[PDB]
């Protein structure tokens, strides 16, 4: 019935326009992730070798 | 010449290779600080102080 009187736009974006250069942090956290898990597996490897 | 099978008195004293290691990573380093035998000697000395470091090591082997 809304939509009949005017358009509506729905933002179901969560907020991630507030986040400031997204891409930059996304770059960041996929090396955080990397980095870890990198340790332990080279300590992995070495005890094993 | 003969067969020995005495071993009490078999040694071997070598004087290693000075070798050479390059800690371009912390990897490397964590890797290195991982052996007990690696006893750094100021402990108070950070990992990274060796980041970026060719550590010389001279050894005497038993």
């Amino acid at each position: 019935d809304l939509c009949q009187n005017e358009p509506v736009c729905a933002d179901l974006n969560g907020g991630l326009q507030f986040i400031p250069n997204l891409n930059e942090l996304m770059t960041r956290e996929r090396k955080n992730l990397t980095e870890t898990s990198e340790i332990r597996q080279a300590v992995t490897k070495e005890t094993a070798a | 010449r003969g067969v020995y099978t005495d071993y009490e008195n078999t040694f071997q004293r070598k004087v290693e290779t000075p070798m050479q290691v390059h800690l371009a990573t912390t990897k490397d380093i964590a890797i290195l600080r991982s052996k007990q035998w690696f006893v750094l000697d100021d402990v108070a000395t950070p990992e990274e102080f060796l980041l970026g470091k060719t550590l010389t090591f001279r050894l005497h082997t038993l």
